């Protein structure tokens, strides 16, 4: 109503004045957006950035430092009104305009390549003190399922490479300051959803465009932006985090956190305390297997070992973690560290137990995943299959009685000397003990588990057994497998 | 011959709304329509008697058996006329039916779940060949109810008394398959630990929730309450959860677990192995209250098991030449 009057006599234009007006206009509405918070916002939001356009344009004490006072005074109340859907994206909008408007006409001398850091340094303030309910303390997945900031990440952060670097040098020099450090690690949501965002300057596989026109040394030092990174993500790790949480920087330490460090030896180290953190809540009991997982990152990076890391890889199975949908990455670390030539038979028979053990406690689609782990150490051991069949055991027609007299004796004492509570996987007498609980799961419902056990039960033809393609298998994947 | 046939798959009026609306003595009704139209048009009749029948299940039990059950048979019965005629569009009904079950099931946790799910099944299992392996309609069920038993967790009484109603139906339709079901297992072991959570001994077991238990309050006499199967009547008035109550869903699910040891169970030595820990509940239920006789019948039952089966070994892989 009014306010379209206003932008119209704005546009329209004694042009000073009516700039001014429109200025006191546009704080007079970010003053009434608390209020508001409690179309016109947005009408005033986009006048209030056509005539800071306009003086960007037109002008450059009372006719350079007057209109420059006005837009870094409209620009704290855009700020002040973005801390305190449509509002936010004018926000947004106002703001990429204002840091354009600087990076093209602020800067003293034309040529140089200069970028404001108090303008970034108030906008990232701006965003990051703001905090909402459903934003962070994520129950279902994420950490912070912001509206303006995750916008902003998705469509400037993500877009720009020279954004990402004034952004994680701007947390540097804020991490500094204990205010701003504190506001930073208060807010860990929103850092942990940026790097999850995964669209940092150290990745190859994707480029980035230059927001501004003239680069400021936006790859002057790879290493620089690196560091700043491991610094950022040592500073935002040091507490403050939920179960959840801790999960959530696990996996992102595991997936895309490891590639853009500079210095490996913190990121092991808090693997390595995270691999062996156990406690009574039976949600983070499953917390730390996936870190090890990040640990054998390590042994892909140093020559350091875990201490017994078999004995762990051994206590890491339980029911729970194949009732977990992260069985698949567990499973998948189980199977490569099982590929060794230095492991023993004792420890293998162990492992068989506890798998079969899992088979027997668990849905149809873990026995179905860890099958093809069986057969595969089935057929890369042959001495396994001394757990599949007992020649001892057998009769024969063209035999004495004598002979068939012992085997009757023998198997009349028969007994299971299976330790299931030994950790030890040496200790453990699984080679003793037949795997019985392999014929239990042999009469099942479904047809693929019974389909298996039939592959198993003959003879291997082939060594490659292709269990990629029967990796990821859930009830819905069975479902629409058998549906259509 | 029809058992033969068993064996051998062992081995190997037009909207239903409308009919709805105009159902809404509905058993004589929906034979009248179905002798008219017999006197496409049968297969849909058919199909919006089932979900007439399925609507019934599912939005009130509050009649009593003579009142309810009667009209619930004479239905089945109706549905069961027409279904050696037609098969097809009694098994597309069926696989319908269950997309929309599993659909409802990915949507919500348990807010979609309904107690006419379980009537369905009874009435999917009494229709189709229960003894057949492969089945377009039987397997897709097993397969769903599976997946509802090893993926919902309990809370609740409601939840306790669904879980007993599920594995009921499971060992009513592997009454004659007698296939063993690690996650019928699962779900008799969890049941177990959340009546006895009021624990250390089973940490493993990953129980939902430790606010469920079963104190030592009910004499647990000959005069104790039966089963009483009714789904609504009892998922509807499970918010209060009684002593008497989960006092009976737990001899329902003792001796449910019992029929499943005696009749399913008890041909592999194996399972015995799998006996090894529930037993032993059985065992704390002999340390929880001493007084219950269920507890003792059914270790001397695993005990039998036990003693019965040799527990040696079982192996193959031969071969020879060729002509």
């Amino acid at each position: 109503m009014v306010l379209l009057i206003s932008e119209i006599k704005d546009i329209a234009k004694k042009q000073y004045n009516s700039i001014i007006k429109l200025i006191n206009e546009l704080v007079i509405p970010e003053n009434v957006t608390q209020l508001e918070e409690d179309f016109l916002v947005m009408s005033l939001f986009q006048i209030f950035r056509k005539l800071f356009s306009r003086g960007d344009l037109t002008l450059p004490k009372e006719q350079f430092v007057n209109w420059c006072r006005k837009v870094y005074e409209a620009f704290k109340t855009k700020l002040l009104a973005i801390i305190s859907t449509s509002l936010g994206l004018d926000s947004l909008d106002v703001y990429l305009q204002l840091a354009e408007l600087e990076s093209t006409h602020f800067a003293s001398e034309k040529g140089a390549p200069f970028f404001p850091n108090k303008t970034f340094r108030k906008l990232i303030i701006a965003l990051w003190s703001s905090n909402m309910g459903e934003i962070e303390d994520v129950k279902s997945s994420g950490a912070s399922e912001n509206l303006i900031i995750v916008e902003f990440t998705e469509k400037y952060y993500t877009k720009f490479a020279d954004i990402q670097y004034y952004f994680q040098s701007e947390f540097n020099q804020l991490l500094e300051d204990p205010a701003y450090q504190d506001l930073l690690l208060k807010n860990v949501g929103k850092w942990l959803a940026l790097v999850n965002h995964d669209k940092h300057c150290s990745s190859v596989d994707a480029d980035l465009e230059i927001f501004v026109p003239n680069p400021p040394q936006a790859i002057e030092n790879e290493s620089k932006f690196k560091s700043n990174f491991e610094k950022n993500w040592l500073s935002l790790l040091n507490g403050q985090l939920s179960l959840q949480q801790y999960k959530s920087i696990l996996l992102i330490l595991h997936k895309r956190i490891i590639p853009h460090f500079h210095t490996p030896t913190k990121l092991m180290d808090f693997l390595t305390d995270s691999y062996n953190l156990q406690s009574s809540n039976k949600n983070a009991g499953v917390v730390p297997i996936l870190a090890l997982n990040g640990l054998f990152e390590l042994m892909k990076r140093f020559n350091l070992e875990y201490p017994n890391f078999y004995m762990k890889l051994y206590q890491i199975i339980n029911p729970d973690l194949m009732h977990v949908k992260y069985r698949a990455r567990f499973f998948r670390l189980m199977d490569v560290f099982l590929s060794s030539t230095h492991l023993s038979a004792h420890l293998v028979a162990s492992f068989i137990k506890k798998l079969a053990r899992l088979t027997l406690e668990s849905p149809p689609s873990a026995i179905v995943t860890v099958i093809p782990f069986i057969y595969n150490l089935i057929r890369k051991h042959p001495n396994c299959m001394i757990m599949l069949h007992n020649p001892a055991f057998i009769s024969n027609p063209f035999q004495t009685p004598d002979q068939v007299a012992n085997l009757k004796t023998l198997k009349e004492n028969y007994v299971d000397p299976f330790d299931v509570h030994e950790s030890d996987p040496e200790l453990t007498h699984a080679l003793d003990s037949s795997l019985w609980e392999l014929a239990s799961l042999m009469e099942h419902y479904h047809p693929n588990v019974a389909t298996l056990a039939k592959i198993f039960a003959q003879p291997f033809k082939k060594l490659s057994y292709n269990m990629e393609d029967f990796l990821d298998w859930n009830y819905d994947s069975l479902l629409n497998a058998e549906s259509s | 011959e029809l058992e033969q046939q068993r064996l051998d798959r062992m081995n190997g009026r037009t909207h239903d709304a409308l009919l709805d609306q105009v159902k809404k003595h509905p058993k004589i009704v929906k034979n009248i329509i179905k002798a008219y139209q017999p006197k496409e048009k049968l297969g849909k009749f058919t199909a919006v008697l089932l979900r007439h029948i399925i609507f019934l299940s599912n939005q009130n039990y509050l009649k009593n058996v003579q009142s309810f059950k009667r009209t619930q048979n004479a239905l089945i019965s109706i549905l069961k006329s027409l279904s050696e005629k037609y098969n097809r569009e009694l098994s597309e009904e069926c696989r319908d039916y269950i997309n929309e079950m599993q659909a409802r099931y990915k949507k919500n946790h348990f807010d979609a779940l309904s107690n006419g799910d379980l009537v369905f099944f009874s009435i999917i299992g009494i229709l189709f060949s229960t003894s057949d392996q492969y089945h377009l309609v039987i397997t897709p069920a097993l397969i769903l109810m599976s997946q509802f038993l090893e993926q919902i967790k309990f809370n609740s009484l409601k939840r306790i008394a669904f879980g007993a109603v599920l594995v009921r139906i499971v060992s009513q339709y592997q009454r004659i398959s007698k296939r063993y079901i690690p996650e019928v297992v699962y779900f008799f072991q969890k049941i177990l630990l959340t009546f006895i959570v009021e624990p250390l001994d089973f940490e493993n077991i990953r129980l939902d929730s430790y606010e469920l238990g079963l104190p030592l309050d009910v004499d647990f006499t000959k005069k104790r309450s039966t089963i009483i199967p009714l789904h609504t009547l009892s998922t509807m008035d499970t918010e209060a959860h009684p002593v008497d109550q989960c006092v009976s869903v737990l001899l329902n699910v003792m001796e449910s677990l019992d029929a499943t040891i005696s009749t399913v169970w008890k041909s592999l030595p194996a399972f015995n192995e799998i006996i090894l820990p529930i037993q032993q509940l059985l065992s704390a239920y002999t340390s929880k209250y001493s007084d219950f006789e269920k507890p003792r019948n059914i270790l001397n039952k695993v005990e039998k098991l036990t003693k019965f089966t040799e527990h040696i070994p079982l192996a193959l892989q031969n071969h020879k030449p060729v002509s």
